[PDB]
Parts: C-alpha cells; sequence; structure tokens
C-alpha cells in the first residue's frame, strides 16, 4: 500500500516537472532539485499525515467537551 | 494434469469468503447507522453555548481587576483618607 511517500515523493517529483515545464524548459533540467522536490514532498506529506492524526484527536477532545458543556441545561 | 482441473480451484481461491461478507456488511450498516445518529446530534449543538460568559476563559476581568482596584485612579474616594491608619 502507498505509505505517504510513494505519493508524497510522487507529488514533489510532478510539481518540480510542471515548474520546470511552465518556464518551456527540458522536463529533467535539473534532477538534483527534482531529488529535492522529492524529499521535500514526502516530508511534507509525513507531517500533513502526523498533523491530521493530532488534529483529529484535538477535534475530539473539543466535540466532548461542547456536547458535555451543552448538556449542562437539561441537568 | 490437465487446464479445468487447476482453472476450477484457482478460480475457488480467487473468490472469497460469503460469510465473512455478510458479517461485513451488517456490521458496516450498525456502525455506520450509530455514527449517522451521532452526527445528526452534533449538527442539533446550538452556536452559542448554553454557559459561554460562564467559561473561565470569557471572563478575563473577574481576577484581574481585583489586583487592579489598588491602582491609582480606581480607588474609592472612601480608601486613601483612612488608610494612613
Ligand atoms: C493531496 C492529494 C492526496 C492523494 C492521495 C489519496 C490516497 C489516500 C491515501 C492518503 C494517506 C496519506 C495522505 C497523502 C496526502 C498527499 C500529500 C499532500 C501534500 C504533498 C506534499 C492517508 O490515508 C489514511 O491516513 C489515515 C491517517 O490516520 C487516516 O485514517 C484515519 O485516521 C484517523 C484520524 O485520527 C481516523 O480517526 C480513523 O478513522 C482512520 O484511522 C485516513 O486519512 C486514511 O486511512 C495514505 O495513508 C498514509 O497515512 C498513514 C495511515 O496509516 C500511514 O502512516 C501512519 O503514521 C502513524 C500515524 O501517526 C501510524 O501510527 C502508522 O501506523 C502509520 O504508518 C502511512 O503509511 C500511509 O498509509
Ligand atoms: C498542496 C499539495 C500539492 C502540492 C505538493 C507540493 C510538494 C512540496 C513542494 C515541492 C517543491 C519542489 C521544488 C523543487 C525545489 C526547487 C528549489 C529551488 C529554489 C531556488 O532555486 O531559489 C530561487 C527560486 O525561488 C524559489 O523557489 C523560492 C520561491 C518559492 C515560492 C514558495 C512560496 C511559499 C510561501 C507561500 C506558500 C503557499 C501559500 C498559499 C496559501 C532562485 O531561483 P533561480 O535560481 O532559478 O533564478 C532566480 C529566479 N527568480
Amino acid at each position: 500500500p502507498i505509505s505517504a511517500t510513494m505519493v508524497g515523493a510522487l507529488l514533489g517529483l510532478g510539481t518540480q516537472m510542471y515548474s520546470n515545464a511552465l518556464r518551456k524548459l527540458p522536463y529533467m533540467r535539473h534532477p538534483w532539485e527534482h531529488v529535492v522536490g522529492m524529499g521535500l514532498g514526502a516530508v511534507f506529506a509525513n507531517q500533513l499525515v502526523k498533523w491530521d492524526v493530532k488534529l483529529k484527536e484535538d477535534l475530539d477532545v473539543m466535540l466532548a467537551k461542547a456536547r458535555a458543556a451543552n448538556e449542562r441545561r437539561y441537568f | 494434469g490437465f487446464i479445468m482441473e487447476f482453472a476450477e480451484n484457482l478460480v475457488l481461491r480467487l473468490m472469497e469468503n460469503p460469510e465473512e461478507r455478510d458479517r461485513k456488511a451488517r456490521e458496516h450498516i450498525y456502525e455506520m447507522h450509530e455514527r449517522c445518529k451521532k452526527i445528526k446530534e452534533m449538527w442539533a449543538l446550538p452556536i452559542r453555548p448554553y454557559g459561554f460568559w460562564t467559561f473561565e476563559r470569557h471572563n478575563a476581568q473577574l481576577r484581574w481587576d481585583p489586583q487592579i482596584s489598588q491602582v491609582a485612579g480606581r480607588r474609592d474616594p472612601y480608601d486613601d483618607l483612612l488608610e494612613d491608619n
């Protein structure tokens, strides 16, 4: 299965070649920044997944608190 | 052997457990309906909670003014008169 790095690195390479094509350049003009983009995409995707997990748990805590506060009107 | 004696059990391996499929279907229905009820309850929450000002973060002044009511410019006139003794 995709492990958030086979997608992040692919998106990094894709955006590197995408920006490379918008300047009417050969797709693999500078492969060193292609590797840099792969690494950056992998790192950003991993950070996004971790932040999503943290954000979901914090949101669950906030919803629990809000529900507890709203329940107090009945009791 | 011959082709069909192997293609038969090949297809049989390819096909899945129906008992697992039925169990997963009834399960998925159960938790999906429970979560549906949960989301329906969640959408019922008003924008303004019942407490609101009761919350400690929404006062910010009941525990700030008492430590300020001693500075000059906020004192009751009858505070400096009898403070000498
Ligand atoms: C933009 C286009 C997106 C196109 C891709 C779509 C394809 C779908 C796959 C997207 C994908 C990555 C997102 C990539 C985004 C691209 C980067 C964007 C910027 C580019 C630069 C998220 O997909 C999964 O992520 C899960 C995250 O929890 C979520 O599950 C829900 O979460 C709960 C919430 O709290 C919910 O409560 C709950 O119901 C679900 O459990 C779901 O989002 C989903 O199942 C792939 O899964 C990846 O994330 C995790 C999951 O395991 C894996 O790493 C984990 O890390 C530890 C956790 O810290 C774990 O401990 C560890 O075990 C694990 O290793 C990865 O290895 C990989 O599998
Ligand atoms: C969202 C999911 C899908 C997207 C996934 C994205 C994947 C992660 C990103 C991958 C990026 C890979 C790019 C490859 C690395 C290239 C690095 C080259 C940097 C560089 O050459 O330095 C300068 C280029 O300017 C620069 O490059 C710096 C300016 C860059 C602008 C970035 C602005 C960030 C702040 C705003 C973020 C967006 C906010 C939106 C709300 C010099 O350039 P030169 O030497 O060629 O010549 C001068 C031309 N001036």
